[PDB]
């Protein structure tokens, strides 16, 4: 049992699924670990599946991750915007870097976060080796990406673009109440 | 015509439901459904719907009938099928249609069919003809009630286009005609705004595609 | 010709149809198809079609008609099969002679000339 | 057979279950080994799944583990606070550091530890490399975390805050009877 | 549970399958990671299968990849052109190098990319060690490949051949709107 | 076939079991290899299960192990003392170190061993690196543990405490007949 | 989900296989990657399996491989020649070295190749370390193999033997149209 | 199939088994590879299982092994002597060191060996690092083991103790006919 | 899907079996890779299993291997000679070293090899480190093995013993026609 089994009664009954498949059936998706290319692809397959199961119901995305590859993260971002039903994002543990970015991309009014969680934002990282000509080609591309990420932050948070520009210079840490004040989440969940 | 829905015989215990339970088993004295019907009405047309979903055991019932014309009832009586015609319908489709029905209708079964009759997709002309038939049936009822009804060409094109679905064929047409034409008219006729001696012509409103008329 | 179709007896529940329900059972006073047919027609040919489709435990009735000549119904009356010709038909061993072995060197595969 | 199978009678079975799934069905969750990020999500999924079946029934969380990532077993804390039932956290083996942090978080009156167990508590660890400017930023965040963890210890144990700060500067080991006097647990189980 | 299970009902029910088999059923194929031989072979097996299932219906290919081996990538390219149904390619995340090449190889009018994606193109890479005589042979072969790849780009995009040659000398990056204008894709998908 | 399957008949029959589950059913538990944390956790789960299936019957524990971690070994010990049915420990192969302390912890009168087995006992090991202040803290804790283990040995074997301390100064090896005379076990099994 | 599942309708309405067993059923065998010993052994088993199922029908072999071990590759070559039904070989991606050898070994008139594929041929490689006497033995054996491989190439392609020997001195690359003119394949597939 | 499946014929049907579970049912146990604790733990479980199945029938042990750990080997030895049915040992391939020891331990009159097998016997190996005091303790223990193993060899073979002690000083190799004359086995199997 | 599944039709049919179990049912056993200990152990289990199924029918052994451990190979050899039905060996790819000894050991009149195969034979390899006394013991044993292997080659092939010894001084390679003339195989299979 790395992952335990659960049993559920329906019609015929029995029907024993996994501890994670049982939750996918409850329109629950978890995002954890680093955001890469093989894992992000699965998150997308799950969202497309749920969208085709019932276009009118929300999908809940639980976020707990330190960061990741911008490209992989953007495929998640765009699916989350394309599909018809709202995706409600919940931040538990941490949402840092690219994780924070995806957290704020949830449906407006449905961005929650648990009270002892942490959110951290910063500038995009990268690098390169090669001829001076190739160095200038790659340097311009990273700068364009940085600019694009800042615009999406301003769009989703309500902050001006310049305010976003200043707040991403160095690593910036926000407590759950600051995420609410700043505009990354709408509210803090407390008790059932 | 005798009709059975074979989708109701998907499970193993339903096979005895068609013939009758063995003596000593619950419900045996109720008889079967198939064998009494063919005793009471020996010259009937027998129609089995969606025979591509029945539990495999009912096919042994069918093979016996097709092979020799008869079934034995749980009371020992014979159901004589020599004067009935067997029609089975399917959504199986020719090779694929064959494999999907063949899966149970193995060659041992298919050799017992006299033919396969193939039913074609509807053309645009046919969906218009089907609508004309539905409208005419309403026109007859209205004449009997003293009201003349004429539906415009733009009204007929719309209903034919709306009540036809490649995936359901002409089936949805019954409600499209009833809900758009018969219902609004029924309300007026009963209220008495439109009475015996009345006339209505149904046009479409270009911005709504509603069927609009009055008297 | 007394003819029965074994495909109608695919579950351990169709045996009472042949010999009758026990006393106190809803079908008790009906009799039983096999013993009634044999009593009425003592000189006959009895055919059991596709005897490879009967639930296997139905064979245990025949295993009592082939050796001793009799079968007892639910009233204690006995069918007498001494003048009955019994024929059972099957295609059970057929699909074992329609194939070749797999390999570079062929075998024989005929001794299972369907003992299977 | 890394993990054995068990059988139980219900209705028309049979029905075998994992040596661990059989116990999840008994509302018993085990938390063993070092607290990571993947294991923490699995514990959370089990608690929610146990709060979905029956919310008016206690959930037992046996705990034997030497500690782990602070910000990833600080998301098993917030799921316990929030759910409807009571999570009665029994002790065995050891509960050190973050493990000792979760043990005290159980329902008051229901925190138990076996007699030969050990509980150890201490100040959180961390580190960083970079420009003097980045060092400052990261140093501030770890200090904020230290302060927050002390407040939660004082809250759950009944100790004053200053007493908690003094007692965690360097590792402190407590025997099962001391855990009871200190207030980390309510009682010691002995024999059935 | 790296990959979750999903349930669907048809006739009698049951027949549970994985999250990726469920989407293959909807004629959806995903291509991620590096393009290599073992993976490319699977993409091809899936396309041959779907063709056989229904020669008249479109096959959807999701493309999110950094590049890869040209030979492996060409087996995918040729299969797409050979089989009967159209293949509609959709870019999310990135389509770089060989990934970009396969993206433009989809059915005309059906090449779509999500709005925050990136496409990057460049001349082929390679190398060799050996006698001067062998070096000449291998250098000639890579140059022939470069020439062929450029012809196919011009054919599929509508650019002149000379323009394609200039544009692949150095890594060239295109944003989603640039890919549309250039002619690599027909359009940008927005919302369902 | 690392582990073979066996079958048995009861009512319906079949019951195909992995040979180790077949023996768990016979209230037999094996302890082999190093006494770590994951393995001990699994043994505890098995004992709780058996004590919940039939509280009135003995549970045999077959021991063959070189030693291990004390903390993990102690949760096994505490569970054996807590649960109602007697636990009878048999030791074939070796019972060394922690593997010998648990061998004597079984129900009195039911501590049988093998004829060619070996039992070895010794003082606990440990270590530490750090400031002189931290060294003191850790040195004190290991000494407390040593003292506690000596008390339990004396309690279960009947030896005086002073005799136990002298005998664990350096590894002591006992043959099966010596284990009997010393009091580690009650008897030697020979032939059925 | 490294290999997807596919579902088909049969006599009982359902079979559930992978993405490769399903195609074996349609008499398609794939050969990819290095021609080793375990992989070759599996291909031979599959071909024998298909011959028995229907001795009168063709078997399709898809080739995409860089080369491999000659000894391993001579199995397969001899099986293709031994068995009764024709084996039609189709080149996708590449057929290099031993891969090219097997490609031309397919049934005459049935040696196809996709339009952007490549075929490459060369004399065999090998080596040895030892006493001068052993070196001679091993040198002679590789030369005999070179000679045998050349005769088989001439036999299947229609080239004179001397022309084959000159052409394999150094790596020779052939484009799909060149393979047709040379005689390695009979034709180029275009569209289904 | 690393390990193939086989089918049998019982009262019901199907009953599919592994290429090893099928033979366990025939009371055949294989001992191959090096003797160590996990493998030596599984063989004991199988022998106990077979005795219970039918106490009046022989168990066959097939031995092919280079040697191994004495402790692990002794738990097998004691189980063989304890259980009621005879255990007949058959030597194929090799029986060296501890393997040979177990070979001779079988039921008298039932010790067989195939015609080209080899048996090798020698005194035990070991070692230690530490203080002169610890060295003495460990040296004494290995010597006690050597003495015990020699007594058991003499007991089972009929050789005097002095003869065994002289023979095992250096590796002694015996061919199948010599194993019979020496007395390690009773006879040689030839043809059925 | 490393190994494909096949469907077999019989009395009831619908028997899903692996590509290797399906062939074991056809009394076909494969020997590939190095002749180790675990693999040899599995081949013996299969031959004993086939002997019991039908003592009156031949068993086919397909050989493709570079060599291996003599001891492991001898257990296969002795089993082949012991059991009742003839074992017919077929060489493809290669039969080198111990593989060649396993090939000639098949039933007389039934040793067959494919036309492009290779067979290679040589004297045994080995080595040792130790005291001059131990070196002598180990040197004598390898020489006894060399002598025994040569006797068996002469016995099975008809060559005189002196001729076998001369031919096994250094690696000797034989083509399929030479293996037939020499006497290692009886014939060459060509086309069905």
């Amino acid at each position: 049992a790395l992952v335990p089994m659960v049993i559920e009664q329906t019609s015929r009954g029995e029907r024993s699924f996994d501890i994670y498949s049982r939750l996918l059936k409850e329109r629950v998706i978890f995002l954890t670990g680093q955001v890469e290319d093989h894992m992000a692809n699965l998150i997308v397959a799950q969202m497309l599946f749920l969208e085709a199961e019932n276009p009118e119901k929300d999908i809940y995305l639980y976020i707990n991750s330190p960061g990741g590859v911008i490209t992989a993260g953007m495929s998640i971002y765009d699916t989350m915007q394309f599909i018809k039903p709202d995706v409600s994002t919940i931040c538990m543990g941490q949402a840092a870097s690219m994780g924070a970015f995806l957290l704020t991309a949830g449906a407006k009014g449905k961005r929650f976060c648990l009270p002892n969680s942490r959110v951290m934002i910063h500038q995009p990282l990268g690098g390169y080796q090669g001829q001076a000509t190739d160095i200038e080609i790659h340097a311009r591309e990273i700068l364009k990406v940085k600019g694009r990420m800042n615009e999406l932050m301003a769009l989703h948070t309500g902050q001006s673009l310049e305010q976003i520009e200043r707040d991403t210079e160095r690593d910036r840490f926000l407590s759950a109440p600051e995420a609410v004040e700043y505009g990354l989440v709408d509210s803090i969940l407390t008790h059932r | 015509l005798l009709r059975f829905d074979m989708s109701e015989y998907m499970e193993r215990h339903t096979v005895s439901r068609l013939i009758g339970a063995p003596p000593g088993y619950v419900g045996f004295d109720q008889g079967g459904l198939l064998t009494d019907a063919v005793i009471k009405h020996p010259h009937a047309v027998l129609l089995l719907d969606e025979i591509e979903k029945a539990h495999p055991d009912v096919f042994n019932i069918l093979l016996q009938v097709m092979d020799n014309g008869t079934l034995t009832d749980n009371n020992g009586r014979k159901a004589d099928f020599r004067n009935v015609v067997l029609v089975m319908t399917t959504n199986a489709g020719s090779t694929d249609a064959m494999e999907e029905i063949k899966k149970i209708f193995t060659p041992e079964f298919r050799n017992r069919l006299d033919n396969i009759i193939w039913f074609d997709h509807l053309s645009t002309d046919v969906i218009h003809q089907v609508v004309d038939k539905f409208i005419v049936e309403l026109q007859v009822q209205l004449d009997q009630k003293g009201v003349s009804l004429e539906v415009s060409q733009e009204a007929r094109n719309w209903l034919a286009e709306k009540g036809y679905d490649r995936a359901m064929g002409a089936r949805p047409m019954a409600r499209v005609i009833q809900d758009n034409l018969k219902k609004p008219l029924a309300n007026e006729l009963l209220f008495g705004s439109l009475v015996d001696g009345g006339q209505v012509t149904v046009a479409l409103d270009k911005e709504k595609n509603e069927l609009t008329y009055g008297f | 010709l007394l003819r029965f179709d074994m495909s109608e007896y695919m579950e351990r529940h169709t045996v009472s149809r042949l010999i009758g329900a026990p006393p106190g059972y809803v079908g008790f006073d009906q009799g039983g198809l096999l013993t009634d047919a044999v009593i009425k027609h003592p000189h006959a040919v009895l055919l059991l079609d596709e005897i490879e489709k009967a639930h296997p435990d139905v064979f245990n009735i025949l295993l009592q008609v082939m050796d001793n000549g009799t079968l007892t119904d639910n009233n204690g009356r006995k069918a007498d099969f001494r003048n009955v010709v019994l024929v059972m038909t099957t295609n059970a061993g057929v699909r074992e002679t329609e194939r070749k072995s797999i390999g570079l060197i062929h075998q024989d595969n005929s001794t299972d000339a369907m003992e299977e």
